[PDB]
């Protein structure tokens, strides 16, 4: 939205009122543990390809 | 091979898994199911000093 | 005439059991609401054969009892022939050509076995005859059949041209096969209960890809 501060070098504006906001934010930590084999992922249950 | 009870169709021979690789079998003298699995898995962890 | 295909004609592709999948599998299959030529009987004209046919017939009574195959059909090379007498079910492949039998008041291979919608597939792969059936209680009805195969044959003979055999004292639709491939949902017991063709609409080349 276009908007237009109505500035002048005698003129301030001050807050007559308050308000408590209370926001989420959400952070990524950590992530899945993988781990691998060689001989079971590749060949598999092979003597001549191990 | 090991005894399974997976739901076949007649026509159907061979059951295959996620990555495309067969996982059950049907025998063709008797006609049952069996489930194949790995001969033996070989990551062990070792906890030691 | 012509009419629509109503997302008929998908079959079994393989022997294969898949629990709970969504397969893309890329083989002869009829193409979703395309265009079947229908044929009354109160009509059996020479069509040709193609990469494959859908059969789909809408009978009461199985006034259509088999087909014949070949390639001239006028006893000279080899020529397949599917009969039904009511009783078992007849498949040769000689030469000789044999009149239609009224219901009223040399060849190497022979082989013996509106309510009802009998769909058929053939096709001939790698001088193979494969012939996927499926037989419904019932233009072609708006929903999804699987095609289970039941004859496959050592055939070997070309077939480029085929014709329908009515028993002279119901109605049927013929389609064509292309290559095409399709998305099949396996459920969790081995049935194929929907599928997506992937080059319809860019709708279901989204759902493919
Ligand atoms: C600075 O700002 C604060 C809050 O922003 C003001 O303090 C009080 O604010 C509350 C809430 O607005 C006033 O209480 C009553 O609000 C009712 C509306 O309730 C709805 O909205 C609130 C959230 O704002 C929801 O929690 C609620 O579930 C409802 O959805 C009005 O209907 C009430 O009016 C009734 O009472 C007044 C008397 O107070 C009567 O004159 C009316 O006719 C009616 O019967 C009421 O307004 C509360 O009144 C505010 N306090 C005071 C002292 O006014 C501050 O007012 C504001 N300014 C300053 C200088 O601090
Ligand atoms: C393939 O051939 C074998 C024969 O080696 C067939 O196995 C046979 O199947 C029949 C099924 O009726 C068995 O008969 C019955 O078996 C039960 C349980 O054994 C018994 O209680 C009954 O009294 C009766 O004998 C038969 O025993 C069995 N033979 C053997 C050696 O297992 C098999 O069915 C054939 N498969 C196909 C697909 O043709
Ligand atoms: C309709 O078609 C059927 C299918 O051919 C005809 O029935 C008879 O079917 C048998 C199938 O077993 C054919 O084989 C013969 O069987 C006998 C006994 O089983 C056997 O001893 C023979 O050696 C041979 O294998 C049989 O030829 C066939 N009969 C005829 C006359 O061809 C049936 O006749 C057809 N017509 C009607 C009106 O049902
Ligand atoms: C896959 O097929 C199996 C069949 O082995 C389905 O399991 C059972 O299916 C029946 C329906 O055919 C379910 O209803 C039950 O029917 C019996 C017989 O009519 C009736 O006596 C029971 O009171 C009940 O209504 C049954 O609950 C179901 N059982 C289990 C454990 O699933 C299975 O549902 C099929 N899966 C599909 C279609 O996804
Ligand atoms: C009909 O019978 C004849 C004779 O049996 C078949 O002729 C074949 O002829 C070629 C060359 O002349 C031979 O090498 C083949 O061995 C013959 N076939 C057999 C089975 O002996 C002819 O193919 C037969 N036609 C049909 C449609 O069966
Ligand atoms: C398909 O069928 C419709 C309706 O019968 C017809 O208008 C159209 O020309 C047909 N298209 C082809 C390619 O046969
Ligand atoms: C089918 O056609 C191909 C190519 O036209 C030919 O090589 C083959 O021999 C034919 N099949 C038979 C059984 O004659």
């Amino acid at each position: 939205a276009e908007n237009s501060v109505a500035y002048s070098n005698n003129s301030i504006a001050i807050p007559t009122n308050f308000t408590i906001s209370v926001t989420t934010e959400i952070l990524p930590v950590s992530m899945t543990k993988t781990s691998v084999d060689c001989t079971m992922y590749i060949c598999g249950d092979s003597t001549e390809c191990s | 091979l090991t005894e399974s009870n997976k739901k076949f169709l007649p026509f159907q021979q061979f059951g295959r898994d996620i990555a495309d690789t067969t996982d059950a079998v049907r025998d063709p003298q008797t006609l049952e199911i069996l489930d194949i699995t790995p001969c033996s898995f070989g990551g062990v962890s070792v906890i030691t000093p | 005439a012509y009419t629509n295909s109503f997302t008929r004609g998908v079959y079994y592709p393989d022997k294969v059991f898949r629990s709970s999948v969504l397969h893309s599998t890329q083989d002869l299959f009829l193409p979703f609401f395309s265009n079947v030529t229908w044929f009354h009987v109160i009509d059996n004209p020479v069509l040709p054969f193609n990469d494959g046919v859908y059969f789909a017939s809408i009978e009461k009574s199985n006034i259509i009892r088999g087909w014949i195959f070949g390639t001239t059909l006028d006893s000279k090379t080899q020529s397949l022939l599917i009969v039904n007498n009511a009783t078992n079910v007849v498949i040769k492949v000689c030469e000789f050509q044999f009149c239609n039998d009224p219901f009223l008041d040399n060849c190497t291979f022979e082989y013996v076995s509106f309510k009802n919608l009998r769909e058929f597939v053939f096709k001939n792969i790698d001088g193979y005859f494969k012939i996927y059936s499926k037989h419904t209680p019932i233009d072609l009805p708006q929903g999804f059949s699987a095609l289970e195969p039941l004859v496959d044959l050592p055939i070997g003979i070309n077939i480029t041209r085929f014709q329908t055999l009515l028993a002279l004292h119901a109605a049927y639709y013929v389609g064509y096969l292309q290559p095409r491939t399709f998305l099949l949902k396996y459920n969790e017991n081995g049935t194929i209960t929907d599928a997506v063709d992937c080059a319809l609409d860019p709708l279901s080349e989204t759902k493919c890809t």
